């Protein structure tokens, strides 16, 4: 398909293609992976507090390696 | 030793054992603690591992995959 678009100013036109991209990128985002998730960072303090609790269970290095994982993870928030 | 054997018969077991079991209360009590103090708590179950590990450098051991 294609989409005709009208308006003033360059810049009215330029946003209006902008945010169409942005609208696809976004609506592409959920065919392939058809969920959504909240923001504010809270993905990446689930993700570093039960990480946390992954690394009490794993044995050798990888402990210390995925904690450090999940500390980095808390920059984002 | 044998002072505070008979002032108190309750005895832990050495070794480094004590210092991991605090670390891990002190980890999950961690996260019922909401305040600025939890990253503290964090820090002291940490710094609790560094005897264990200490005593495995000291060994002639990988002291992190020992501890």
């Amino acid at each position: 398909v294609t989409i005709v678009v009208r308006g003033s100013n360059k810049l009215v036109i330029e946003e209006a293609e902008r945010s169409i991209h942005d609208a696809l990128c976004v609506i592409r985002c959920l065919v392939k992976k058809r969920a959504l998730i909240a923001g504010g960072g809270a993905p990446e303090i689930e993700l570093a507090l039960r990480l946390t609790e992954y690394s009490r269970t794993l044995s050798g290095m990888e402990s210390y390696c995925v904690r450090a994982f999940a500390d980095a993870m808390e920059v984002i928030p | 030793v044998i002072r505070n054997l008979i002032r108190d018969n309750r005895v832990v077991y050495g070794g480094g054992a004590a210092e991991i079991s605090c670390a891990l209360a002190v980890s999950q009590e961690a996260d019922k603690c909401p305040t600025l103090e939890q990253y503290a708590m964090r820090a002291f179950a940490d710094a609790l591992e560094v005897i264990p590990m200490a005593l495995s450098e000291n060994s002639g051991m990988n002291p992190i995959q020992t501890m």
